């Protein structure tokens, strides 16, 4: 059941724009809602509205007042003394919350005339229309204007709507809740050369009296959010997909061929959505629109994604396709389960980032394999753990404060800070996987299948929200779905992994009991960390011996220490007979490092990963090298990896060197074992025999059979040789003499894979390969022996590092002009000369850096040079840099840029509380409290990324460094 | 100059195009 916290409800609502003005960045519009009041007396009815200046209100053809506030503009007074961060971030909770329309509330405030309280008594429609003008917006809509003379058409202007969450306030006057859905009537009267592209289906273009301008008027008929309504306004290449014709792609000018390649594989996408669930896709539309200077990297509204430019690609790159292709996958995957069926309250949030992320991971199953679905599933595990000690813990479903380990408010979405909301979307669909373990897939796409079939009988209605709030999920009614098609509750699991915000440590031990043939556990949990919990369900152990792969059922209760499972026999060590796997195969193992007297080759703790946590099992190093080698799971192979550099003995070498050589190994695997072996061969140096570590293997596997030293000529046709090329060098950098200088003969074997890279002959490009050849050359790089403080000169050049400098010098020249896929080449090359300048090779200059982080270069070019002027100024204690980027997050016109310079100072900062710096001045600390306060108040996540700075810089309390 | 000379950084309007773009294709 869905009760309203506003009196009224709202019907539908007509978004008219004309005159948007490119030159002075302007539009004027007006807004025509229909509200129903479900209260008598309803006097004020209070709407959102950022950055609009609102001319006039009138309520069913009557002028109305109308009276603004925002408090969020400046959160604090300006003339208040206080400077700790648990103030600013429960001031700016009452702020966030004062203009919430999930509470009754909101910006705009609007007083009913008097003539109409006869009409609102007796609970009739009301006819509110508002017309507006945004002047020059901050963040509301983007618009990219280039400074190429000509028609705005000729230049390649456009504007789109950016921000997360509900920000569409930003850019005309609703009610931005997920909550109130109405049906929509969307105008956009734009340039005869430019196309509008919105929510919903275009159902006429008409031309102005003029034919200078056209009119495309959108209706959106499926009852959406005010949240859920994008724009995107420009002169765009329109493809019609051809295996799919409802689905129009839309790209920047002289990008049609990018476009056709890149999204020619989302029809598959499409039938697989479309057949694991059995609804059809709702919408009587798709809309893919690619643009420049995007805030996120992949947006998702109703009927329509927006999408960056950076994503398209040719058919020639690869390294690229993976990636362009899942964010795809995950925009449609939030286009069923974050804009079809929105959410009820900010609570009940996880369910839906749940099931996007949980289709999503299934699509991923499907498409890229079980194995990439395990390695993929390892890695969001491993994030989450390392969060979640890293800093308290991510609370799925609070309850309202209910988490006050942390610094800022989770009541309201604009307030989490970035890393916590990638975080919540993490542990939301791992979450959801947990369910799907213990109430299985089909009865999990059951529920997901009877979720979207009760909103799509709620979605053809015109009942106004009698039926359109069947469209909401909670979480109480999801759990209810659960319980109805499964007869399970899942209330145990909700409780542990939702309500309660903490994950699970386990130390396990073995002894094997050579009398009683058993095997005795100890598995002990580290309970008393920040971001731990304790466990008490059951947990499953896999014991492979020489019988077999046995499966047990352990019962850790809080008391519980020893766990003594049996063993089985060892009669085939009597006769050699194969041992049988995990799988129905089986396989010769050599059990000459095995002991005598047990049976079993290893043991795994909860393989199947069913619970949130982290395992520290102490096998011995025969157990992890059988484990690497024989067994069928790709997770335990990457811990058996992960484990073996702590044993540097060279039967480990043997067994990742047996990794390494094998195809019908998955392929990450195999890449981590190129820097597991690196490792173990800077451990064990006056013991190693032969060459370096996998140099003859690259040149058995990659190089001619005639020539040693000579690579082959560049073919990229198997994709798994390919990433396996590319990382050996980068991992065999990292090999180094007993003097800790990188070898002359790999250095030399890395000049001579960059000198003798012959592309002329494969169907693909090179650019990432040649990359990851300057990251090779910039891992060699060790510290120089500078004496004195001398002055880094030409005298004291290393003649190692003359040779690695004319290289990145020749590449980096030759891509300004002729430039790769992603300007890859600058940034490892910039990359490369901030590896140099950290060791005392190049002079520390800023400079170079500083005129590539100049408005121009690469997204991904000014990214890389921010990222070397943060180091600068975290090793140089440069205050003239800081103060550089302090200004550049201020006034830098794209805001992706400014959001990544806050991380980026956030990941690598200048100094921390502990630190007493010469940058800790009371200039310093008012900045940065004025950029938290004032000057981030149109973004809602460069105010949490400020938010985040200031508690790495300064911490909870007051700041140290102040009278 | 004379020795190691490197060419100067000069940024572009739309630093994608010249990016992601292939050259040879």
């Amino acid at each position: 059941g869905f009760e309203s916290p506003r009196p009224y409800k709202l019907t539908h609502q007509v978004v008219c724009i004309n005159n948007i003005n490119f030159q002075r960045k302007s539009v004027v519009g007006f807004v025509e809602l229909t509200i129903f009041p479900t209260v008598a007396n309803l006097n004020r009815i209070k709407l959102n509205s950022k950055q609009c200046r609102i001319y006039r209100v009138r309520i069913n053809d009557l002028e109305a007042a109308f009276i603004y506030n925002d408090p969020t503009l400046e959160v604090c007074h300006s003339e208040s003394k206080q400077r700790n961060l648990n103030y600013f971030s429960n001031a700016y909770a009452a702020a966030v919350s004062a203009v919430d329309p999930d509470a009754g509330n909101g910006e705009l405030c609007i007083k009913v005339p008097s003539e109409l309280w006869k009409h609102v008594d007796e609970l009739k429609v009301l006819k509110i229309h508002i017309n507006f003008s945004l002047d020059q917006p901050k963040g509301g809509l983007h618009f990219v204007v280039p400074s190429v003379e000509g028609s705005m058409a000729e230049r390649g202007a456009h504007v789109f709507s950016c921000g997360y969450q509900n920000s569409t306030r930003f850019w005309f006057p609703c009610v931005d809740s997920y909550s109130e859905l109405c049906t929509w009537k969307l105008e956009f009267t734009v340039d005869a050369a430019m196309v509008a592209v919105s929510n919903g289906d275009l159902v006429e273009t008409v031309y102005t009296h003029d034919m200078r301008k056209k009119t495309f008027h959108y209706m959106l008929t499926i009852p959406t959010a005010a949240s859920n309504i994008s724009l995107a306004i420009g002169p765009f290449e329109i493809l019609v997909d051809p295996y799919m014709h409802e689905v129009t792609h839309f790209c920047l000018p002289q990008l049609l061929p990018l476009l056709k390649h890149t999204t020619s594989y989302l029809h598959e996408v499409f039938e697989f959505y479309e057949e694991i669930l059995t609804c059809r896709y709702p919408y009587s539309c798709f809309k893919t629109v690619f643009i420049d200077e995007a805030y996120v990297e992949v947006a998702a509204y109703a009927s329509m994604s927006i999408f960056s430019t950076n994503l398209l690609h040719s058919a020639m790159i690869i390294d690229e396709t993976p990636l362009t292709r899942r964010c795809l996958a995950q925009s449609l995957a939030q286009q069923f389960f974050g804009c079809f069926i929105s959410r009820m309250s900010w609570s009940d949030e996880w369910v839906l980032k749940g099931i996007s992320g949980y289709i999503y991971g299934l699509w991923m199953k499907k498409t890229f394999g079980v194995n990439e679905y395990r390695h993929w599933i390892k890695e969001e595990l491993d994030k989450i753990v390392a969060y979640e000690l890293k800093t308290g813990g991510v609370l799925l479903h609070p309850i309202f404060n209910p988490a006050s380990h942390l610094h800022f408010s989770i009541k309201h979405p604009h307030t989490l800070s970035w890393e916590y909301y990638s975080m919540f979307q993490c542990k939301a669909h791992l979450v959801m996987r947990l369910i799907e373990n213990r109430i299985s897939m089909e009865f999990m796409l059951q529920v997901f299948n009877k979720l979207l079939s009760l909103a799509s009988t709620a979605s053809s209605q015109k009942f106004q929200s009698h039926m359109w709030s069947q469209m909401l999920v909670s979480t109480s009614g999801f759990l209810k779905s659960i319980s109805n098609v499964s007869g399970k509750d899942i209330q145990p699991l909700i409780k542990q992994w939702v309500d309660q915000s903490g994950v699970v440590k386990f130390y396990g031990s073995f002894a094997f009991n050579r009398k009683r043939n058993v095997l005795e556990l100890e598995i002990k949990q580290d309970y008393t960390s920040p971001g731990t919990q304790k466990y008490v369900g059951p947990l499953k152990v896999t014991v492979q011996e020489l019988d077999g792969s046995f499966n047990h059922t352990l019962q850790i209760e809080e008391n519980s220490l020893k766990h003594d499972i049996p063993c089985h026999s060892k009669s085939r060590r009597n006769k050699k007979k194969k041992i049988p796997l995990m799988n129905g195969e089986e396989v010769d193992m050599d059990l000459s490092a095995m002991d005598a007297d047990s049976p079993l080759l290893w043991i795994r703790i909860d393989p199947d990963m069913s619970v949130l946590r982290k395992v520290e099992f102490e096998q011995a190093d025969f157990m992890w090298q059988y484990q690497l080698r024989y067994e069928r799971d790709v997770v335990a192979q990457q811990e058996s990896i992960l484990a073996l550099e702590k044993f540097p003995t060279p039967a480990s070498r043997l067994a990742l060197t047996d990794i390494l050589e094998q195809e019908q190994c998955f392929y990450r695997v195999r890449m981590s074992a190129c820097f597991c072996l690196a490792k173990i061969a800077n451990s064990m140096v006056s013991t190693w025999t032969g060459p370096p570590a996998m140099k003859s293997l690259f040149t058995r596997m990659f190089c001619c059979k005639s020539c040693p030293n000579i690579v082959k000529t560049n073919n990229f046709m198997s994709f798994q040789s390919y990433f396996l090329q590319k990382t050996m060098p980068v991992a065999m950098a990292l090999l180094r003499d007993v003097h800790n200088l990188c070898p002359k003969e790999v250095l030399t074997f890395i000049l001579d894979l960059i000198k003798y890279n012959d592309n002329r002959k494969n169907k693909f490009s090179d650019n990432y390969y040649r990359a990851e050849m300057i990251d090779a050359l910039a891992n060699s790089v060790t510290p120089a022996v500078s004496v004195n403080n001398e002055v880094r000169t030409l005298d004291n050049l290393n003649p190692d590092v003359r040779l690695i400098l004319e290289e990145i010098t020749r590449f980096l020249n030759m891509e300004k002009l002729l430039p790769s896929y992603r300007h890859t080449i600058t940034v490892s090359c910039l990359r490369a000369i901030r590896v140099l300048q950290k060791n005392g090779h190049v002079p520390s200059d800023p400079a170079l850096f500083k005129s590539y982080a100049e408005y121009g270069h690469f997204v991904d070019i000014r990214i890389a040079a921010l990222e070397a002027v943060v180091d600068y100024t975290k090793v140089d204690r440069s205050y003239e840099e800081l103060q550089w980027l302090l200004n550049m997050i201020q006034n830098d016109p794209v805001p992706y840029v400014r959001h990544k310079i806050l991380n980026m100072l956030t990941k690598n900062p200048p100094f921390t509380k502990n630190m007493e710096s010469p940058l800790c001045n009371e200039a310093l600390v008012d900045q940065l409290w004025k950029l938290m306060n004032s000057g981030t108040s149109h973004d809602w996540r460069l105010r949490c990324g400020a938010v985040d700075l200031y508690f790495t810089l300064f911490g909870l309390s007051r700041p140290s460094c102040l009278p | 100059v004379s020795t190691f000379p490197l060419i100067a950084a000069r940024p572009f309007t739309i630093p994608y195009l010249t990016a992601l773009l292939p050259s040879e294709l």
